[PDB]
RNA sequence: UUCAUCUAGACAGCCGGACGGUGGCCAUGGAAGUCGGAAUCCGCUAAGGAGUGUGUAACAACUCACCGGCCGAAUGAACUA
RNA sequence: GCAGUCAAGCGUUCAUAGCGACAUUGCUUUUUGAUUCUUCGAUCGGCUCUUCCUAUCAUACCGAAGCAGAAUUCGGUAA
């Protein structure tokens, strides 16, 4: 697959009627920019969390 | 002069179709082909080579049933520089080639047909 | 422990370090996937992660 | 046949072998 | 700066203990127990040649 | 080449980038290697201009039915993609 | 196995005048004259007739027999410096930063000033050893030759310059700056 | 003077024919001429003017002369 | 970066003027610093050199059988 | 069993032959002596193996064989009394290095003429000087290397400079993949003694302008079974 | 200790040869002894692998395996203590 | 760990019994980095202050790494 041997020139991985990887690449485009604004850092964090909070956690 | 662009299945356009038109019926092989190039003209023709004239004789495979005589016309062919005394020779150097293809000479396999030859079951016109 | 800690410790840098062939973008998927045989890739880095 | 007297030693060595 | 360098002082509870330690691998050993080719007329011999001569 | 080369460049105070590709053949499409896919991915996904250069010369190695044919087989990528042609001297 | 006596021959040229007395040797030539003491060494010598000087060594083993070889080596390489001479060229080499390369006479010591190497502004001093002669090498293109009689100082102090400007922390497959040694022979 | 001048720091050498004196033994202080070389620390003497049998004797057990 | 840089370096400029020399002196003084490591590297160091060096023997062995 | 060399084993299909070999070779030689007429020495001290397989197939009927100059030495005869035939040791003498030794049934004259008529190219063989003079040019140097318009050729490789500058001695630089010097090296001048370095530099540049014509020594008939010394080159 | 090489010249060094069908067949953008898979034959030879490694995008070049020239007498490997 | 394969050697005065280094197979659960991460019966931890070991975390000097630089990883001397 990968390294100084690889006999491997051609993907398996492969559409023909090659306008249909078009139709693939926008659509997977079209789709990464719909989860961007979907789950959509400055040199501040937030406090720690309690050690009250974990009482009920214990061995 | 000479240059070799075996390269088959200055103005370097004109020089396919010289090519090409070397290759027109026979051969649709991976021929060794000699230009000789004046100023700027392809004077292009095939020096025959013993695997491509093997397989004229004859992922893909080979079995040929070559007869004993394609080859004998073969070693006739290229006895030209040959390096090699005589055709029962040159015959044994181009069974070699075919068995590296892979071919089927008669029905056997050719190393047991140099066998035939070199034990004197099998005979050579000279 | 030390040395269940030190070997999840080293799986992890490569884990992590390593990138989500999925999630990233079609053009960096695509070109990743040519080079490195994606199937390999997600299998090599889902055996380390087992 | 300073090479010689080794060359006949070599040769004796042969025959107790053979026998 | 050099460091420390063991001792060669046998003191005595180890070697009794080896003496114990062999005493029983001995028996050990004769416990597992209980479960010629002459190499010839070496070369190198130079009156070698004589000795196929007393046979008959 | 055997592979993507990028370059950058300004041009009205602004970054541009030019993206060297290492080649494409005229290959019926449903077998290429993975050297000629990295152009067809990047012609495809990115939002870029494209210039094609047809060397309109005997030099090359290759001829100008060849290289319109390349043209016309990969024309369908270009549906969205700022064509340009360029010959670089019947 | 104590081998009972080992010897070694020195051959001596006409011009050649060699002086031994219990291991000091001094070899007299053309080209100057040279000294060398080998009282650690036990061995034996003895002169044939006035190009043939032999070395022996009596009940001994694989090293005293190493000692006597490297000796004799030793002897002719004297031989061959008063003689002819040794010679070795350096190259200096750059990528971007012109190495400047100068002599300097520091309270008559002779030292040889290496600047801008790598882009620094360390001033590299290596001092030059009493019998060799470094000079700049015209019509050849960042070259120095060291020359002198002495093969040991004149390879020492080619030493001494490849390894002052040694490069640190960067990959040596890139940074390629440095100063070699293209050639070794006579004069 | 430019011809090499090489020291030659003569030697009693072991050799058939050298005479030596024997400083420990029945003999004890006697003279014997070495015969023959048996190894590195053996040899053969033989003393018939003063009295001293053939026989194998060490080194330690003579003291070479510079007679021969 | 951008692709293999190194070996376009190599192909351009080309790997030093002290480079083949060394390699081969390295080759050479391997038989004497192998030696060296064995009579040294005092404990669980040596113990593994000798193992793999064992291994090493083994492979070989069976290599030219 | 130590404090020595390892001796560098690698793993190929060829083996030593020995002494099999060397037998071969003398039953060949002692059994065509009596078959042939005519039988000749030829010195060949350095040859290319297509010029001695033209040699051979120039005729199919005679034998040429090579081997160890005491081998034929032993099967010719070296003293009087060891000898196959006679006034043999006389021919056998001659013998001075690599010689290929001929037997043939044909003519004397025409073996005389073939052999001062051959001529052929060849390298120039360090020991040996050469009738060339070359400069180098002090710009960039292509693969033949002063021969023919630079338009021809391509600059050398690369991979050339390391042995250009340390084997063959010749300052040498690079900028990019191009091997560049700076002044015109001569390498060689006409009717100067040759030394290995300048031979490899002719032959690394690939010139082929030394005149290799094979000499021949003496000859020796078996009918008469006589000697008789030609210098012919 | 055992086995081998050697004046029909051993071991080490230098020098030269190291070929021809043939750029052997599949494969590929290209692979010609040396990314890989599988054959691994004959010829001419003193000897020369459808090739031991470096290398090239591919060739090239170098190299060893093997042979020969010069050198002139001992040498190598595996084992045991 | 258990059960195996192979074979460098050892080998009742065994060729076809046995032993057996280095390698190596199966079982441990899965093939697409979704694992929601999920604990299951032990008959100590914290002050002052001193020294020692190195099996070195950092600092010092080096080696090798596709180590461009920057940062980092592995390792050598070093307490």
């Amino acid at each position: 697959a990968f390294g100084p041997k690889a006999q491997r020139k051609r993907p398996r991985l492969a559409a023909s009627n090659l306008e249909d990887l078009v139709k693939a690449t926008n659509e997977d485009i079209t789709k990464y920019e719909e989860k961007q604004v979907l789950d959509a850092e400055n040199g501040w964090t937030s406090a720690a969390k309690e050690a009250i909070f974990s009482k009920g956690q214990s061995k | 002069k000479y240059l070799y662009l075996r390269a088959v299945g200055l103005s370097p356009k004109k020089v396919g179709e010289d090519i090409a038109k070397a290759t027109k019926e026979f051969k649709g092989i991976k021929v060794t082909v000699q230009l000789k190039i004046q100023n700027r003209q392809a004077a292009a023709s095939v020096v025959p080579s013993a695997s491509s004239l093997v397989i004229t004789a004859l992922n893909v495979k080979h079995s040929g049933n070559i007869q004993l005589d394609e080859i004998i016309e073969i070693a006739r062919q290229m006895r030209d520089k040959s390096f090699g005394r005589t055709l029962a020779s040159v015959t044994k150097e181009i069974l070699g080639t075919a068995q590296s293809v892979g071919c089927r000479v008669d029905f056997k396999n050719p190393h047991d047909i140099i066998e035939g030859i070199n034990a004197g079951e099998i005979e050579i016109p000279e | 422990k030390y040395t269940g800690e030190g070997f999840v410790e080293k799986f992890e840098d490569i884990l992590k370090g390593f990138p989500n062939i999925n999630d990233v973008h079609p053009f960096h998927r695509d070109l990743m996937d040519t080079l490195y045989e994606k199937n390999h890739y997600k299998i090599s880095l889902a055996a380390i992660s087992r | 046949t300073s090479w010689e007297l080794k060359k006949q030693k070599r040769l004796e060595d042969k025959q107790f072998k053979e026998r | 700066r050099v460091r420390k360098r063991q001792s060669r002082r046998t003191s005595t509870k180890l070697k009794e203990g080896i003496k114990k330690k062999a005493s029983a691998h001995r028996k050990k050993e004769k416990k597992m127990a209980k479960k010629k080719k002459d190499p010839g007329i070496p070369s190198n011999f130079p009156y070698k040649a004589k000795i196929l001569e007393e046979i008959e | 080449t055997k592979s993507l080369y990028v370059g950058h460049f300004d041009y009205k105070y602004l970054r541009f980038q030019a993206i060297d590709t290492p080649g494409i053949l005229d290959r019926p499409t449903e077998e290429m290697n993975n050297i000629e896919m990295q152009s067809i991915y990047a012609i495809a996904h990115l939002r870029s201009c494209v210039l094609y250069f047809m060397d309109l010369s005997e030099q090359c190695g290759f001829t100008i039915e060849a290289q319109v044919k390349l043209f016309h087989s990969i024309k369908p990528l270009f549906a969205n993609k700022s064509v340009m042609v360029v010959i670089n001297t019947d | 196995m104590k081998y009972i006596q080992t010897e070694q021959q020195i051959e001596v040229p006409e011009g050649v005048t060699v002086s031994i007395k219990s291991r000091i040797v001094k070899v007299v030539g053309p080209r100057g004259t040279l000294t060398k003491n080998l009282k650690h060494i036990d061995v034996t010598f003895t002169k044939v007739n006035n190009q043939l000087i032999k070395v022996a060594v009596h009940n001994g083993g694989r090293k005293h027999v190493a000692a006597l070889r490297t000796v004799k080596s030793l002897v002719d390489n004297m031989i061959t410096g008063v003689t002819k001479g040794y010679k070795y060229k350096m190259r200096y080499v750059y990528a971007h930063f012109p190495i400047n390369v100068n002599i300097v006479e520091k309270d008559g010591a002779k030292f040889i000033e290496v600047r801008n190497f790598l882009g620094d502004k360390k001033i590299r001093n290596v001092p030059v050893r009493d019998g060799v002669t470094i000079e700049f090498s015209t019509n050849v293109k960042d070259e120095i030759v060291l020359s002198g009689n002495s093969v040991e100082d004149v390879s020492q102090n080619a030493a001494d310059l490849q390894q002052i400007c040694r490069v640190r922390n960067k990959d040596i497959r890139k940074f390629l700056d440095g100063i070699y040694v293209s050639h070794k022979g006579f004069i | 003077s430019t011809d090499s001048i090489v020291k030659a720091s003569n030697w009693r050498l072991v050799e058939v024919g050298r005479v030596v004196l024997i400083k420990k033994g029945q003999s004890a202080g006697k003279l014997a001429a070495i015969v023959e070389i048996i190894d590195q620390k053996k040899v053969l003497i033989d003393g018939p003017k003063a009295g001293v049998p053939r026989q194998a004797i060490n080194l330690g057990q003579v003291v070479l002369t510079p007679l021969t | 970066p951008q692709n293999d840089y190194i070996e376009r370096h190599i192909k351009q400029h080309g790997k030093r003027l002290d480079h083949e020399e060394r390699k081969r002196k390295r080759e050479a003084r391997e038989s004497h610093k192998i030696s060296e490591r064995a009579q040294k590297l005092t404990g669980w160091k040596g113990k593994q050199f000798a193992k793999k060096r064992y291994a090493e023997k083994v492979s070989m062995r069976k290599k030219i059988k | 069993p130590r404090s020595k060399r390892s001796k560098l084993v690698t793993l190929a299909q060829t083996d030593k032959k020995g002494r099999e070999n060397k037998e071969r070779i003398f039953d060949e030689v002692r059994e065509a002596l009596d078959t042939y007429r005519y039988v000749w020495v030829l010195h060949l001290d350095d040859v290319r193996t297509p010029v001695l397989q033209e040699i051979r197939t120039s005729w199919a009927g005679s034998k040429l064989i090579m081997g160890k100059r005491k081998v034929l030495q032993k099967a010719l005869g070296e003293k009087r009394e060891e000898e196959y035939k006679e006034n043999l040791y006389q021919l056998s003498k001659l013998c001075s290095g690599v010689t290929g030794l001929l037997f043939t049934d044909e003519d004397v004259n025409t073996v005389k003429e073939y052999f001062k008529s051959y001529v052929r190219s060849d390298y120039s063989r360090p020991n040996t000087k050469a009738p060339l003079t070359f400069t180098i040019p002090e710009g960039i140097v292509y693969s033949r290397g002063g021969q023919i318009p630079a338009e021809e050729d391509v600059p050398m490789i690369h991979s050339l400079e390391p042995t250009m500058r340390n084997k063959f001695e010749i300052p040498t630089k690079i900028k990019a993949g191009k091997i560049t010097i700076d002044s015109p090296y001569l390498v060689c001048t006409e009717g100067e003694k040759l030394d290995v370095r300048q031979a490899l530099i002719l032959k690394q540049f690939g010139i082929a302008a030394s005149e290799f014509k094979v000499k021949v020594s003496a000859y020796y008939d078996n009918d008469s079974s006589t000697v008789e010394s030609t210098n012919i080159n």
